[PDB]
């Protein structure tokens, strides 16, 4: 049972917010890339 | 909200559709400034403040 989300303290000024469907011997294998292009 | 305590909402990461508004009748005043209400629902913003 996941009980314990210790992640911040705070969150004063919002800007976006977006709320997805979950992208997810070791099993699984993920690959990202991200990248900061024109914003 | 009172006027010295004026509401302030941030509008982002939608789209507006300015004509429903303009085409009201229950609206008294629509003045708009620096920006035509015709070309409002084609062009884009970063962000409103309401
Ligand atoms: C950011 O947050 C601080 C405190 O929460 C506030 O004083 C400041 O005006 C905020 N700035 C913006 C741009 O929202």
């Amino acid at each position: 049972m996941e009980s314990e989300f210790r992640v911040y303290s705070s969150a004063n000024n919002c800007t976006f917010e977006y709320v997805s469907q979950p992208f997810l011997n070791f099993k699984n294998l993920r690959e990202f890339v991200f990248k900061n292009i024109d914003g | 909200a009172s006027v010295y305590a004026w509401n302030r909402k941030r509008i982002s990461n939608c789209v507006a559709d300015y004509s429903v508004l303009y085409n009201s009748a229950s609206f008294s005043t629509f003045k708009c400034y620096g920006v035509s209400p015709t070309k409002l629902n084609d062009l884009c913003f970063t962000n409103v403040y309401a």
